[PDB]
């Protein structure tokens, strides 16, 4: 139609919602078209692989993971979502190799070794010690890692979102880490792509 | 000063791609060769500021950064002059979308057939996986490189994947694997591709 990008989901997809919350924070006009959803044929039109989520334009079309929300900030400028400062700019884009292969596999883990008797118990006690181990190694700014809202905070709101519905629930307990999480969850970016 | 502390391996093949670009960029980089005995000292300061003293390293008075893809946008970030990427969104993710290609079917099988621990029917199992596949990929680098330079005559920039391209050929030869090709052009391309001044001095 007359949208600038159509957006192809699948549902309880990480990767999905970072596109989502990255493209609302740039304001472009978007159609999210659900995964599921199309015949199982267009599936296989949209992404020959089944990789999502798919983002397509008039010229062009991408689905690669480790690139997209790369290709949103530098596609569509303003606002920025990387930090202004070289310094600073050089680590998020280092945290951001390091969430998609620290930190999202443990996400699959927690889907995939659903089947072992106590081992779910067991990962939500490691992966709590991760945090509170890190909620006072990291305090005393808004957003994370900077002063400003960035990428880094679409990979981990997704990520939240997507381990909350999971069960792992983010508490007082995480004090520094919850509050930066009440702060994520009240924009408005990350609150269209969380319902 | 422009301290920049570059940790590298003889006969790294990532090494020699930061190295190369470093050298294109002018930059300031002091060279370490971990491997080198008298560099004992460097390297345990590599094992404190990197989870698994990560090679190579572009290490700073403010960073140390491990992964190649984020050493090639860091140094971007530090000398962006000549430019490594195109300057429209489109042609930037593509190139690095196959950069990525390049670095886990190639880089990353170079880096395996390199241990002295494979056993020798996966070794050859190996080879054989890049020798399908570099031809066609060596195609696609230039036909990306054709579209970039043609969109934009005035942008003048270097096209990073031809140059982590070399390499790849460069270490096919250091491993005796053949490059598949009868193709007369390709060789006069790769001839002159491996001929470049900036090659040579990296080796
Ligand atoms: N030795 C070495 N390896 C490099 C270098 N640059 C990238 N890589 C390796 O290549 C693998 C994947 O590279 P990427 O292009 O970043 O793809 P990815 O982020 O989805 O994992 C990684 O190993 P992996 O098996 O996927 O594990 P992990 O790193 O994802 O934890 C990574 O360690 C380098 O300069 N030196
Ligand atoms: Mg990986």
């Amino acid at each position: 139609s007359n949208a600038m990008v159509t957006l192809y989901t699948t549902k309880y997809c990480p990767y999905s919602l970072r596109a989502r919350i990255a493209l609302a924070e740039k304001k472009m006009s978007t159609d999210i078209v659900e995964a599921g959803d199309l015949e199982p044929a267009m599936i296989k039109k949209i992404t020959p692989n089944g990789v999502f989520p798919v983002l397509m334009e008039k010229d062009y079309s991408i689905n690669n993971r480790k690139a997209l929300l790369i290709y949103i900030d530098e596609r569509f400028p303003a606002p920025s979502l990387l930090p202004n400062v070289v310094n600073e700019r050089i680590k998020i884009r280092l945290s951001l190799d390091k969430i998609d292969n620290e930190w999202y596999p443990v996400l699959d883990q927690i889907r995939k070794h659903r089947s072992d008797q106590k081992m779910l118990e067991s990962m939500f006690k490691d992966l709590k010690e991760s945090l509170l181990a890190m909620e006072k190694a990291f305090t005393g700014s808004e957003f994370f890692i900077s002063s400003g809202f960035t990428l880094a905070d679409c990979y981990i709101a997704a990520l939240i979102i997507c381990l909350e519905a999971e069960g792992f629930i983010i508490d007082d307990e995480y004090g520094a880490i919850y509050e930066y999480k009440k702060r994520l969850f009240a924009r408005d970016s990350v609150k269209k792509a969380n319902i | 000063s422009n301290a920049m502390l570059l940790y590298t391996k003889k006969d790294d093949i990532y090494s020699d791609i930061v190295r190369m670009i470093l050298l294109i960029k002018g930059a300031n980089a002091k060279i370490v060769d971990v491997s080198k005995e008298e560099n004992s000292k460097h390297l345990e300061e590599l094992n404190i500021i990197t989870p698994n003293g990560n090679i190579p390293t572009l290490s700073t008075d403010d960073f140390a950064v491990y992964r190649l893809s984020v050493i090639i946008e860091a140094i971007e970030d530090l000398y962006p002059f000549p430019p490594m990427f195109p300057v429209f969104p489109k042609q930037r993710a593509n190139a690095r979308i196959l950069l990525e290609y390049v670095n886990k079917t190639f880089l990353q099988n170079i880096i395996k057939l390199q241990s002295p621990d494979l056993d020798e029917k996966q070794a050859n199992e190996i080879k054989m996986l890049m020798q399908r596949d570099i031809i066609s990929t060596y195609k696609k680098i230039v036909s990306e490189r054709e579209v970039n330079a043609e969109s934009n005559p005035d942008a003048q920039n270097i096209n990073v994947l031809t140059l982590i391209i070399t390499f790849v050929f460069y270490y096919f030869i250091k491993l005796k694997i053949s490059i598949p090709t009868k193709d007369k052009n390709i060789i006069k391309e790769i001839k002159e591709l491996l001929s470049e001044p900036n090659f040579i001095k990296t080796i």
